[PDB]
């Protein structure tokens, strides 16, 4: 999530629906890397249902615009989870916000004019801290297209 | 050829200064003419070979893809003046496939009404006198007095179809009957527009007015522009017309 | 398409006179770059009486200007285009530089290619958005032709509305017009 | 300066009594007849100017201006008249690829006339 | 036969299965391209590919950036018959394989070609003849072309996404014709007016005006020296553009005589910046052109005034090294900005 | 009936409910209204005024292609019962569920507003789910002709 | 390199044969049979003809009297 | 039916920044990637803090948005209290501590909303929070209702920051200590759905279509773009008669030439012959009839 | 629409040109490299031989000699072995044109030189029998000489359309063949 | 609404009617996920219970026999996500929001230029949901102008 903040970030993440809510659950027990088996309280398991909420997500699923989208739950085992609550982030989420920034320190002052009114100076540090990384992903289908011949 | 410059006289490059561009006469169309095809078909897949006499014809034209012939019979890009018995075609490069544009002769025209009412009646409006008339001057289906002085019509007098019948039982051998080929302008092209001319002068130094002064002036004009060039006026409703060459229609 | 550059004079003395833009309250431009780069006709001759200012034929490049500028005169008749007597292409005695070449615009030149796209320039051009009579400063009449007549007050009203002064506050130059209809009446 | 052309004329002066002629052609004509040969042949003239949308259909290289907005009719016109379009703009030229008297294309089209005047 | 009435134009004239009737032989030969088919061909290219944006904050005017990964994406005709001429490319599969095999030869070789021809490029927008100019290539191994803030207006862009043109003046009448009339130095005041082109509109003039002026007085603002070592007190310490009226003994070789210069000792107290300046311009000009507060259109006057005295290649020159000194000042200020910055009076609360 | 209802309020209809039919009645009190405004009576109508649209949503888009379909279906049920309809079949002599369903997947699919998601930013995805404009069929029918809207 | 062009259009005058003249040198020099009246320093060969137009040697006379003089002397 | 099966084959692809790249903010500031250098050029600090990246101070004011300058102000403020909280936990401060910190941070300022520490958070949920806010102090402000920039300087001032956040530094490639000690901050950057790369495209002499022998057929490989009616009135408008040529000629798609200017290219010859234009060939050989126009010329 | 569309040697029978005129040659040089490529089979090997053509031709300045000589230079142009003309010096121009440090190539070149009667009956023990070698010893070289450029292009050289029209169509509608 | 909007179809004078009972919606075939992995257009099927009735002719309303057994199917219906997404083709679609003018007459002017004539016209716009749009302008003759459709 950038440093500031304007207050409906977490809202903002909720509304996508990118992201699983503990529909009605009550404690996250068996949570794998897709496989997460969450246990709800008796008066929240349904009667006639166990109140076991089992999740598998599509991770890391070829976006519409070639992006990445994928689901990283933040709960692992074995915790007290609220009805509703969101389960795995997805593509823009840090601690459940909906936030496609990264707030850099820096400084505004033009330097030896290397940079113009429309430019961008970095530094190579911060080229090797991996911030603003892409993962594409791409697309490649063939077909049977049986002929007489 | 002994081919040392056959294919150095492949490629050659001309000033390409100054077009020429404008009407003709037929003699011209049948020098463009190269040869005939009868058949409407584009390509056959029955045994995927070139369509006898069809769009894109051997033997017409222009070569062929490859030197060799449709047919098989002189098949040699070394071959140069001998001509395949079997279809007659040209076994060289292919350049003249589109330079080889083809024209029929049939002998019957038609209104070239395209260019004759070209926005407003371009050339109907140079040919002024009895333009509309002019223009279904044709149709076959007037027959008009072309000559005829012991007949009571003019040369250049209208008879339609039930008229140049009442004239023929009437006043007999005595009327001709212009139709077909040009109809009346066929007539016209043999009429000399110079009397017309003066005429026009004439008008438009005594008739001067408001309207008098006006599309006649503009006529004579006309008269003596075309005097300028003097072409065959039958160029409008001609004897030839170009084929799509093989390069020059695709699919 | 028939921007061309061929004749390298008119021969023609005939051309347009260039004065400055006294637009509104004063000179809105000065006629000290108006065609400072043109060499004029024969019309160079400097204010004082039997004194040439230039020859006919000569471009002002940067010290007839200072003389000019010196003499006050504020017009003087120069070769122009169409006028520059080519009938095809224009005199380059009527074309100039111009631009960064120094030297006048060559044969075979096409200021009109130039052009074409200078008027375009302003692409981003913006759009769709006799009574108070008052004098600049020192100057003089200059009715410019205004008829005059007996009028009911002391004075010469103006019989012709073409009332056109002029405020030249001490040499040619002059400040604003003030022009009057023939609805007024001359208060100075 | 191109915003008027083939200037309205009155008299024929032995010229043409017509209107619409090219003010140039008129001048070259009168500079060629009237000082030359018969100064009694000085047509009467009235030069006119009007829009550029008028303006396009009016030119010299038969090639051009009938693109311009329109060619069947202009096609018609050019064929009746069987004119020259003589390369007569630099567009033209260069839609023809000739040398377009332009800088370079200026002493091509010079050297290439020196030429054709020997030949 | 007839130009028109042909496929069926007379009553029935429409292609089979096709309420659009096919091309009759009343239109064939008008295939409606034609004439718009000409056009189309007026707007219309091929290869040549292009499309970039950088800024080059190096690479002075007499020169252009090139990125170096397409370079040579063309080049690889002449790159080829380099290495045969060379001998690397025994054959035209050997130079096919060498290409494939990329190696730094290869580069070394296209290196060599272009030190020969520049090449052209043209902006984005099709306004004036600005847009396109002819400069020194050079492989940038970048991925946008960087271009010298020098022909900024020329692109009439904003350093901001934009796509960039290509040209290869293959012939050598070409690459006379574009090294005459594209070449970019050949171009400098817009042809358009009349007036200066080029000018300085970055803080470049800002970083002259810092130097060619003072807050009111520095430290030791009185400083009397004669200039050579003002370089060295003015980086380090001793004296800033800050600091007014630091005496400075003035001398400039000024073309007194008819194409001559002559030269003078004068003693102009000013402060840091404008006398380090004065001596960084040409000769041409008296200090006192430069003495002022460096305005941008000051500068541009300035250069106006030189391009009329000096001329050309003394005027580039100048204006490269312009670019850069400002550029260093620009950087010796640092110069950020604030709310504070914007300091609203508070009698406004009463007028209002 | 909405359309009704303002044309009832229009002629200051108490009764606005009415149905779609049309009357000499109300078009009487119109032109008695336009020559009254001809002469002076009140001020234009103003489309700019949110009180002068009324918008149309995907479920009654999806309602209104359905009606539509429903439209022909009834035609061609009535052209059926016409002849023969001396039959005790079961009601699907004529029930074509493949024109409903065309008409569905060019309701659904085969339309401008239809679109692929754009979750290039969860929350441009959801902007692009809270999309808000008058192109189509009605609304911006020509992005021509105004200026002021 | 050549940073700026104008020494040949002061020694051409009309701006538009300098770099006619260049072009024809640099044909030639390309071709073959010419030498370079100038020391070369590893440019190229439109820069070497340029820059002895601009020094005074090379113009449109010199280079067709030498020519006329190398077909006269076959 | 005409596929008996099908198969689709996915692959995911990494991506650095590259020369070149968006920069993108949400205060409407768009940026460039220009150049890095080796982290040694970038000014030190006075912690020795090189510099991160640098905006150009020129474009600022014309912007009228000082949505930079809030920004470098408020991430400041965070990645200041982030620094102070990291140094606690590190010294590995008393829980208690840091959360009696972290509630002075929180409630400092004017009135908006409600929250007690040590009373509210678990001891562990505390601590998870703390650990989970290492980086910055979180923050968030109204749209309309935003905190006082009075208030930011307080801030600053308990941050141990500049209240106005100006701060001098020592230069990276010299060392010299530059004037107009700057105000700075953590300040974000975006990226933009256009990237240097798929922008990238070039030809020498790529595949001819379909129509014309021009290179197209809807891909982005080795295509030509076309040229503009004005782009070739100006070309024409450089009189360079040849270089308009070459482009029409060289720079078109009908490969027939190219054989000869491929020859002349690689001899180095880089000429080409007049003759008639392709077109005109073509036309020429569609003639309706023959020509009346004067053919002679230069 | 002029002329449709294609590509160099679409049927397979441009590209040979097109690479000799990215070569140079004279006029009688190309006229017979043309002649070599245009009479060219579908299995890619020059159709008609030099004889052939110069017989078509009538020429005497294109001779046998130099039809050869411009088929030598084109042998191998794009791509390797066109105009091949009943492909056994082709595969040994491939062979040579492949590098001869490749393994057994002196064993590969012997066999393609005159033991292609021995190895079309694909018996190798009697090929090495006859060239007095061990069986298996050139089994390298008989693998390269097996993938030694078939036709050059081969299959891309057997640009052999499909045509067909059945004057039935048997649909098989539900058996019992509907026609 | 809809349905019952063409729910009643009946013969041309062939003593027969036709209704619907009740419509049972088919539930999804494949999963959300499993149909986009398998890329079909997700939607549910629908089936209409309707009501074929046969009236006996020279009866009045005289029924004979009733076919009202036949649950219409009528393709499938493309649910709205949870996502709120429609599955198009698979294809995660989304349909742009239209807004339209209020249907009724709206008192317009078309006044001013549009008169050309310094005349202020009297024109308002009937725009009716359904059926042909009406204007009536006042003419610069003080002559009412009536254009239908």
């Amino acid at each position: 999530k950038p440093l500031v903040g304007t207050g409906m970030e977490r809202a903002v993440a909720v509304d996508s629906g990118v992201t699983a809510v503990a529909k009605r659950g009550g404690v996250v027990q068996y949570v794998d890397a897709s496989r997460i088996v969450i246990k709800v309280n008796e008066d929240e398991m349904y009667p006639g249902e166990a109140g076991i909420d089992i999740y598998n997500l599509t991770k890391y699923t070829r976006s519409n615009q070639n992006t990445c989208i994928n689901q990283m739950p933040c709960v692992s085992l074995g915790e007290p989870v609220e009805r509703g609550d969101v389960l795995a982030d997805g593509p823009s989420t840090d601690l459940g916000e909906l936030a496609l920034g990264q707030n850099m320190r820096v400084a505004f002052m033009p330097w030896n004019g290397y940079n113009f009114e429309d430019s961008i100076l970095v530094s190579e540090r911060v080229v090797q801290e991996d911030r603003f990384t892409t993962i594409h992903i791409q697309e490649l289908a063939c077909v049977s297209r049986d002929t007489k011949l | 050829k002994d081919l040392l410059k056959f294919l150095k006289a492949q490629t050659k490059t001309e000033e390409f200064d100054a077009i020429k561009i404008a009407l003709a006469s037929p003699d011209m169309i049948r020098s463009w003419s190269f040869g005939e095809v009868k058949k409407p078909e584009t390509i056959n897949y029955r045994t995927f070979k070139p369509e006898r006499d069809g769009l894109f014809c051997a033997r017409i034209f222009g070569p062929v893809k490859d030197y060799e012939c449709l047919c098989g019979k002189y098949k040699r890009l070394k071959h140069r003046g001998v001509i395949c018995e079997k279809c007659g075609v040209e076994v060289t490069q292919t350049k003249v496939r589109r330079e080889r544009m083809g024209h029929i002769e049939l002998a019957s025209p038609t209104a070239h009404i395209w260019f004759l009412k070209s926005l407003p009646s371009r050339i109907g409006l140079l040919l002024d006198m009895p333009l509309r008339d002019i223009e279904r001057v044709l149709y076959f289906e007037s027959y008009v007095v072309i000559e005829g002085g012991m007949t009571n019509l003019e040369r250049q007098q209208i008879l339609t179809e039930e008229q140049y019948l009442d004239a023929l039982e009437e006043f007999g051998d005595e009327f001709d009957a212009k139709m077909g080929a040009e109809a009346i302008q066929a007539l016209l092209k043999s009429m000399d527009l110079e009397q017309e001319c003066e005429q026009l002068r004439e008008e438009l130094n005594e008739t001067n007015s408001e309207t008098k002064r006006k599309k006649l002036t503009k006529r004579i004009k006309l008269l003596e522009a075309f005097v300028q060039s003097g072409n065959k006026p039958e160029w409008m409703i001609l004897t030839v017309l170009p084929v799509l060459p093989p390069d020059l229609r695709p699919l | 398409q028939d921007l061309v550059v061929t004749e390298d004079d008119c021969g023609t003395h005939e051309g347009i006179m260039m004065t400055p833009v006294i637009e509104g309250g004063d000179v809105k431009e000065p006629l000290r770059d108006r065609v400072l780069g043109r060499v004029t006709a024969e019309d160079v001759l400097k204010p004082g009486t039997a004194d040439i200012l230039v020859p006919r034929n000569t471009l002002l490049h940067e010290q007839w200007c200072d003389l000019l500028e010196e003499n006050s005169v504020d017009a003087v008749k120069v070769r122009s285009v169409v006028s520059c007597d080519t009938d095809f292409g224009v005199c380059a005695h009527c074309y100039g530089r111009d631009l960064a070449r120094g030297h006048i615009i060559n044969k075979g030149e096409a200021i009109g290619v130039i052009a074409a796209q200078s008027i375009g320039e302003p692409g981003t051009q913006l759009t769709m958005r006799e009574s108070s009579i008052q004098v600049k400063n020192k100057g003089s009449i200059k009715l410019s032709n205004v008829k005059s007549v007996v009028n009911s007050s002391g004075k010469l009203v103006i019989t012709s509305r073409n009332t056109e002064l002029k405020l030249i506050d001490e040499f040619g130059r002059t400040k604003e017009s003030y022009k009057v209809p023939y609805g007024a009446v001359l208060a100075k | 300066r191109q915003m008027l052309r083939k200037a309205t004329i009155v008299n024929a002066g032995s010229s043409d009594f017509l209107e619409g002629e090219q003010v140039e052609y008129s001048r070259v004509k009168i500079a060629n007849r009237e000082l030359e040969a018969n100064g009694k042949v000085g047509a009467t003239y009235s030069r006119d100017l009007l829009g550029i949308t008028k303006a396009s259909l009016a030119t010299e290289s038969f090639i051009s201006a009938a693109s311009f907005q329109e060619t069947t009719r202009v096609l018609t016109e050019a064929a009746v008249a069987g004119k020259r379009d003589e390369l007569r703009g630099l567009k033209e030229n260069v839609i023809v690829g000739r040398l377009i008297p332009a800088g370079t294309g200026y002493a091509y089209h010079q050297d290439r006339m020196r030429r054709r005047a020997a030949g | 036969v007839d130009a028109l009435l042909d496929n069926g134009r007379r009553g029935r004239a429409i292609t089979g299965s096709n309420k659009r009737p096919l091309k009759s032989l009343a239109d064939m030969i008008k295939g409606k391209q034609g004439r718009f088919r000409q056009n189309l061909l007026g707007k219309r290219v091929d290869y040549s590919g292009r499309s970039v944006i950088t800024v080059g904050p190096y690479l002075r005017l007499h020169q252009c950036g090139l990125p170096k990964k397409m370079a040579l994406e063309l080049f690889k005709p002449f790159i080829y018959g380099k290495l045969e001429l060379r001998g690397l490319a025994t054959t035209i599969k050997a130079a096919k394989k060498m290409v494939e095999r990329e190696e730094a030869v290869v580069w070394d070789i296209l290196d060599e070609v272009i030190r020969e021809h520049p090449v052209l490029l043209n902006r984005a927008p099709t306004l004036h003849r600005l847009g396109i100019q002819a400069f020194e290539p050079v492989l940038i191994e970048g991925k946008a072309i960087q271009l010298h803030p020098l022909v900024c207006a020329a692109y009439n862009a904003d350093f901001d996404g934009d796509q960039m043109a290509v040209h290869v003046p293959l012939t050598l009448e070409a690459q006379l014709e574009a090294r005459a009339l594209m070449m970019s130095t050949n171009n400098i005041l817009s042809p358009a007016n009349g007036e200066p082109i080029i000018v300085p509109s970055q803080d470049v003039v800002l970083g002259l005006y810092y130097m060619t002026r003072d807050c009111v007085n520095a430290k030791g603002e009185g400083m009397v020296l004669t200039g050579p070592k003002e370089a060295e007190r003015l980086y380090r310490s001793g004296l800033a553009s800050l600091h007014a009226r630091v005496k400075v003994r003035i001398t400039e070789y000024e073309k007194d005589a008819n194409g001559e210069l002559v030269a003078k000792t004068s003693l102009k107290d000013t402060t840091v910046g404008r006398a380090i300046l004065w001596m960084i311009v040409p000769k041409g000009l008296p200090y006192s052109i430069v003495n002022q507060a460096l305005g941008k259109k000051a500068i541009s006057k300035m250069l106006n005034t030189c391009y009329r005295i000096l001329g050309l290649k003394p005027t580039v020159i100048f204006a490269d090294q312009i670019m850069y000194t400002g550029f260093a000042y620009a950087a010796r200020s640092g110069a950020s900005v604030g709310i504070d910055d914007m300091v609203i009076p508070e009698k406004k609360h009463e007028i209002i | 009936a909405v359309g009704r209802m303002k044309f009832n309020r229009s002629l200051l209809r108490e009764e606005i409910e009415g149905s779609g039919i049309l009357s000499k009645d109300d078009i009487i009190d119109v032109m008695k209204k336009l020559i009254d405004i001809r002469n002076g009576k009140g001020e234009v109508d103003d489309i700019d005024h949110l009180g002068n649209r009324r918008i149309r949503s995907v479920g009654e888009m999806a309602e209104n292609q359905f009606r539509v379909g429903l439209v022909r279906v009834e035609r061609a049920v009535k052209e059926r019962l016409s002849l023969g309809d001396l039959d005790t079949l079961m009601p699907q002599d004529m029930i074509n569920a493949k024109p409903i369903s065309a008409a569905v997947k060019e309701f659904f699919g085969s339309s401008q507003l239809s679109q692929f998601m754009d979750q290039n930013n969860p929350l441009s995805e959801i902007t692009h789910k809270r999309r808000i404009s008058a192109l189509g069929p009605g609304g911006l029918t020509r992005e021509r002709a105004g200026f002021e809207v | 390199a050549r940073v700026t062009v104008q020494d040949a259009v002061e020694k051409i005058g009309n701006r538009f044969d300098l770099v006619l003249v260049a072009a024809r040198r640099a044909r030639q020099m390309q071709v073959g049979g010419k030498d370079p009246l100038v020391p070369e320093e590893n440019d190229k060969t439109t820069v070497i003809a340029l820059r002895e137009i601009e020094e005074g040697l090379i113009n449109n006379q010199i280079l067709d009297v030498r020519e006329r003089q190398e077909q006269q002397e076959q | 039916p005409g596929v008996l099966k099908i198969v689709k084959v996915y692959l995911a692809v990494k991506r650095r920044i590259q020369p070149g790249d968006k920069m993108a903010g949400r205060h409407g500031n768009k940026g460039v990637i220009s150049k890095i250098n080796p982290i040694e050029d970038m000014p030190y600090d006075e912690n020795g803090t090189p510099v991160d990246i640098v905006l150009n101070p020129l474009g600022v004011p014309s912007r009228m948005n000082i949505g930079q300058i809030l920004e470098t102000h408020l991430g400041m403020a965070a990645k200041g209290i982030g620094d102070k909280i990291n140094a606690m936990l590190k010294q590995q401060q008393e829980v208690a501590k840091l959360r009696e910190f972290i509630q002075r941070a929180y409630d400092l300022g004017a009135d908006v909303r409600q929250k007690v520490d040590l009373s509210t958070f678990s001891d562990e949920e505390v601590m998870r929070l703390a650990e989970n806010l290492r980086k910055g102090m979180p923050i968030a402000t109204p749209v309309f209702d935003g905190a006082k920039e009075a208030e930011i300087k307080e801030l600053l001032k308990l941050g141990d920051l500049p209240t106005s956040g100006q701060i001098r530094l020592y230069d990276g490639r010299t060392g010299e200590q530059f004037e107009r000690p700057v105000t700075v901050g953590y300040m974000y950057m975006l990226k933009l759905n256009h990237l240097v790369d798929d922008k990238m495209h070039a030809r020498s002499t790529g595949s001819y279509s379909l129509v014309t022998q021009q290179p197209l057929g809807g891909k982005a490989q080795f295509g030509g773009q076309r040229f503009g009616e004005m782009e070739v009135w100006a070309l024409e408008a450089y009189g360079a008669a040849y270089t308009l040529q070459e482009m029409l000629t060289v720079k078109s798609d009908d490969v027939n030439g190219r054989t000869k200017m491929y020859k002349n290219i690689v001899d180095g010859n880089h000429q080409m012959e007049p003759g008639m234009p392709e077109s005109f060939n073509v036309l020429l050989k569609e003639i309706r009839s023959l020509g009346i126009n004067i053919e002679l010329e230069d | 629409l002029p002329v449709y569309q294609g590509e160099t040697t679409q049927t397979l029978q441009d590209y040979l040109m097109w690479q000799v005129e990215l070569t140079p040659f004279t006029d009688t040089d190309r006229a017979i490299a043309t002649s070599i490529v245009d009479a060219v089979d579908d299995t890619g090997y020059l159709t008609i031989q030099i004889e052939d053509i110069v017989d078509s031709i009538g020429d005497d300045e294109i001779g046998l000699e130099e039809v050869e000589a411009v088929l030598k230079r084109i042998q191998r142009f794009d791509p390797v072995g066109v105009a091949a003309k009943d492909l056994r010096d082709c595969l040994l121009i491939q062979l040579s044109q492949f590098a001869k440090e490749t393994p057994w190539l002196e064993e590969a070149r012997l066999i393609i030189s005159d033991h292609l009667d021995l190895l079309a009956n694909h018996d190798f023990r009697t090929l090495m029998r006859v060239t007095r070698l061990k069986e298996e010893v050139l089994k390298e070289a008989v693998n390269l000489i097996q993938s030694l450029d078939p036709r050059p292009g081969q299959s891309i050289q057997t640009s052999e359309p499909e045509y067909v029209i059945p004057d039935v169509l048997v649909r098989k509608v539900s058996g019992r063949w509907t026609v | 609404a809809a349905f019952r909007s063409v729910f009643p179809i009946q013969s041309y004078s062939g003593n027969s009617e036709l209704q619907y009972v009740s419509y049972r919606l088919g539930e999804p075939v494949f999963d959300v996920q499993e149909c986009q992995i398998r890329g079909v257009t997700y939607s549910a099927p629908l089936r209409v219970k309707l009501r074929l009735v046969i009236y006996e002719r020279e009866a009045p309303e005289g029924t004979v026999k009733d076919i009202k057994e036949q649950e219409v199917y009528m393709g499938e219906i493309p649910l709205m996500t949870d996502n709120g997404t429609f599955v198009i083709n698979g294809t995660e679609r989304v349909i742009v929001s239209q807004l339209h003018r209020s249907p009724g007459v709206f008192f317009d002017s078309d006044k001013g230029k549009t008169h050309s004539s310094g005349k202020v016209l009297y024109n308002a716009r009937i725009i009716p949901y359904r059926g042909s749009w009406l204007d009536f302008e006042f003419d610069p003759k003080d002559n009412l102008f009536v254009r239908i459709d």
